This record gives C-alpha cells, structure tokens and sequence, in this order.
C-alpha cells in the first residue's frame, strides 16, 4: 500500500525526465501504475508545468502567427503565460498543451529590437524553431532574456530531438554581460536504446550602444556560440568513435588479431 | 500484464544512466511488479570483493542465494551459507576454467574491468553467464556486459547478450556530451566438441563475436544516428 | 527472440535490488 504522497512524488520525477516528444508516452505509463487517475491530475500538476517550462514547449495561440515558449520567465501565476512578442497574457492547460483566454497585456523599446533580430536568426538556421524575448529587472539590472527551441519527432522512425537555447544579457551600459545555456537532448530506440544529453555554458560581454546595433551584435554572438557548439559536437564524435569509446571496449586486441582460445585454455 | 508492460516502456524511455535508480523507484511505485521486472530488466553489474583470495567480482541473481552471493574465485557465499546452492563437482571445474578464459578475454579487449562466470545445470546440458564491467579512468564512463548462454548437449549453443554503455566528456568546444543506452542481441549455432575445441573455447568465440558486433552496431547505427539528428536538428 | 535458459535451482529466494 504505497502512500498517496509516494505515489505522487514518484510519479512527479518520472514525468519530469521524460524525454522530448514523449510526454504522452510517459504520462500514460505512469497513468496505469498509479491507477488514480485524480490523484495524478491534481497531484503532479506542479510536475506537469515543470516539464513544459524546463522544455520550452512551443505553443500555438489563436488570432496570431508565431508561436509562443512556456518558460519560468512568462510564468504570470495562476496558470497564466505571458506572449511578450503579441503583448497578451493567456492561460495554458499544461496537461494538454493548450493556451486560451488570450488577453491584451521601460524595457519594452530594447526587447522589441532583441524579439525582431532573433525571430529572423531562428528562421534562418533552424528548421522549425520558435523565439521568445523577456524584458525584466533582477536587483535592478536591466536584463534581456532570449530563448530558442527547435525539435523534430519522428516515433515513426523510432526518435526524436530538441535544441534549447537560453540567453540573458545584463544591460549595464556601456558593457552587457552575457550569459547562456545551451541544450541537446535525442532519443533513439529502434530494436534498442541510446540516448544523448549535452550541454553548454557561455560567458561574454557585449559594449552597449543603441538598441538596435546591440540587438545585431547580440544575435552575432548568439550565432557564433550556437555554430560552434553545434560543429564541435559533430567533431566530438569522431573524437569519440576511437579515443574514450576504445577506453571502454577495444575494436580489436593489441595484437591486431581476434584471441586464440586454444592458447587461452593450455 | 498491462501494468509491467507499462514499466518496461518506461524503462525504455527514462534516462538510462539512471536505470538503478529508475528501477528502484519503480519498485516503490508498484512492489507487486518487483520480481517480473527485475526478470525483464538488466541492471548495470556492482562490484564485490571475495576477501579471502583478494579479488573483485561481480553480483546477480545467478550467483544469489538469499542474500548471500557466491564468489567465482572461492566458491564461497559471502555472508557465508552452511548450504548455499553451488553448481556439481564438474560444472565447477569448467567454471574455474571459465573464469580464467575469461579474465584473460577481459584482459586483452578492455585492458582492464572486473569478469565473473557461473555455470549451472540443465537437464540436458547446462548454462551459464559472463560478466564484464569496465569504468573509465579519467574522459569517463562504463561498460557492462550481461551474456546468458545454454548449452544443449557436437552441442547447439544459444546465447542471449545485453550491453549498457554510457559516456560523457567535458570539453571546451562541445561543453559536456553524455551518451547512454543499451543493445540487447541473439545468436546461436552448433559446434563440434572436443579436446581441441572445448565447451568453453565455444562459449568464448560466441562471445567473442557477440560483443565485437554490438560494440560495431552502437558505434555505426545507434551513436552515428544521434549525431545525425543533432545536425538536424540545427 | 527464443527464450533464455531457466536460472540454476535450489530455492534460493526472491529477486532483489543491490545497494
């Protein structure tokens, strides 16, 4: 008789590690062992919103073109996101995904040269990625939060990818500095199981001038950092392929041969 | 049932450098699953050390008894057991044999690592497992090997074999990369018997090849596939 | 897929997680 708190609490870090595209797999599986169904809905409902924001999971709102990410920085409260692009607030089921009630909602000038050099930056180097841009005041330092996403599912092929990118620049003129997290995370499980997780962290500092200049020399290093990563986790492989996976497992023994097992045995 | 179907799918899916812990609290969730999961879930190899001949060896249910697990090396239950389970007068001769073929196999693939073999009987012919673990040094990681082979006694030889391996680097350009996962592959065959060709120089070529061509496969199909979707995904 | 071998016998107990 495992406690109804136990029971939340296991299910909750289950969901929270499912990996990109799926959620639904994972929710159900956990569904079926709980065998609770309002004891899971109303229990990991913190679990739920934890998922999306840690995922920035892109979502489509009606009445406008490009989609917004749930993320920490749009959190409003009481189930409530803010699309700082569209200017409107809108509630989000996080269950399924679902925004509604989109509703008209200093920092705002620099923002909007940040939002509008970037949306061009992810439509040029990803294939289906999604921006948001955040204008806020932490210990009153102006800072400029950018977040990236771009994922591909394909379960008819057995994986599935997402990329995550999240920049802040601290705005303290005439230097900016910046700071970032990028993120990989694939999943590939046809007849087997492999998966990837990687991460980087950026340091920089930007001389700040007009909103618009800083916003191209923001997106600049945003694309050198994110070309970078990306080359040298393709390069990273190779290196991989015969230096810390022959750590592991030889190809072959120092012989260069396949072992004699005659002479093992005498 | 539905329930361990459940599990076992969300074995696949979680993160699989946390099986253990997983594992564990799946187990918690449902304690009625605990003995069809642990039949259906391979689980990264622990370490022991059989302090009397001072050597590692390595832990699973084939060598339980209670809750006392018996050295390869001595042939002892440690805690001890006054009439713990042990494989015939015979079968342990070849597991001696066994064990030193293997650590010799061990020693020449991965220059390193701890291997365990226990052998036991059938009621036509006998089965045994293999076990490799090897942790990096210092960039890190581990590989664990679980072979599962029965010997029908020329004897027909079946061998049923899992790979978890996982690795992670830190570097300046790339930041910090991990792969995990596993490969679970099948082969079997017949092959002659003899003072020239023994059981164990059987058992040991079909490992042999077992691992030569899963290590081949997650390097080509499984790694090489990830870093194809990754510059796909950018 | 064809089946593993059964394990060795002698009533030893239930499976069990390592700590």
């Amino acid at each position: 008789r495992v406690s109804d708190e136990e029971k939340v609490r296991i299910a909750a870090k289950f969901i929270t590690h499912a990996p990109p595209g799926e959620f639904n797999e994972v929710f159900n599986d956990v569904r079926l062992l709980l065998n609770n169904d309002n004891l899971l809905r109303e229990g990991a409902a913190h679990a739920f919103a934890q998922y999306n924001m840690d995922q920035f999971t892109p979502v489509k709102i009606e009445g406008y073109d490009d989609q917004v990410l749930i993320t920490e920085h749009g959190d409003l409260g009481n189930g409530r996101f803010l699309d700082p692009r569209n200017k409107i607030s809108f509630k989000f089921d996080h269950l399924r995904k679902e925004a509604s009630d989109p509703q008209p909602e200093a920092l705002k000038q620099w923002r909007d040269a940040c939002d509008s050099a970037l949306r061009a930056y992810v439509k040029d180097h990803y294939p289906n990625g999604f921006c948001t841009v955040y204008g806020k005041s932490i210990d009153g330092q102006q800072t400029i939060i950018a977040c990236i996403e771009s994922h591909q599912f394909q379960p008819k092929n057995f994986w599935n990818g997402r990329w995550r990118s999240e920049w802040k620049f601290t705005i303290t003129p005439p230097t900016a500095q910046v700071a970032a997290v990028l993120k990989i995370q694939v999943h590939y499980y046809e007849d087997g199981n492999v998966q990837l997780v990687s991460h980087k962290d950026i340091q920089d500092s930007v001389q700040v001038s007009s909103d618009v200049q800083t916003a191209k020399e923001f997106i600049k290093i945003i694309e050198n950092a994110e070309n970078e990563y990306q080359t040298a986790i393709s390069e990273n492989y190779q290196t991989m392929s015969d230096t810390t996976f022959k750590a592991l497992r030889r190809q072959l023994p120092v012989t260069r041969t396949k072992i004699d097992w005659n002479k093992i045995l005498s | 049932d539905q329930q361990l179907d459940c599990a076992l799918d969300l074995m696949r899916r979680l993160p699989p450098q946390q099986i253990e812990k997983n594992l564990s609290d799946l187990i918690d969730l449902v304690p009625s699953l605990c003995e069809d999961l642990l039949s259906s879930v391979d689980q990264p190899l622990k370490i022991a050390r059989d302090k009397v001949v001072g050597k590692d060896y390595l832990l699973c249910d084939y060598n339980r008894d209670g809750d006392s697990y018996r050295s390869p090396w001595s042939n002892k239950y440690d805690p001890p057991l006054e009439d713990g389970a042990m494989p015939s007068a015979r079968l342990r001769k070849l597991e001696v044999e066994a064990n030193n073929a293997f650590d010799q196999y061990r020693d020449l693939y991965f220059e390193g690592g701890v291997s365990s073999v226990y052998l036991w009987d059938l009621d036509h012919g006998f089965a045994g497992v293999i076990l490799i673990k090897k942790a990096g040094d210092g960039i890190k990681g581990c590989w664990d090997s679980i072979h599962v082979v029965e010997v029908q006694e020329t004897a027909h030889y079946k061998l049923t074999s899992t790979v978890m391996l996982w690795l992670q680097t830190n570097k300046t350009g790339s930041g910090t990369m991990n792969l995990g996962g596993s490969l679970t592959r099948q082969m079997e065959k017949d092959e002659t018997v003899s003072d020239s060709s023994p059981h164990i120089a059987n058992i040991g070529r079909l490992v042999e090849d077992m691992e030569n061509k899963i290590r081949s496969t997650l390097n080509e199909i499984y790694f090489g596939k990830t870093k194809d979707i990754v510059n796909g995904l950018r | 897929a064809f089946a593993k071998p059964k394990g060795p016998g002698g009533k030893r107990g239930h499976k069990r997680l390592i700590r």
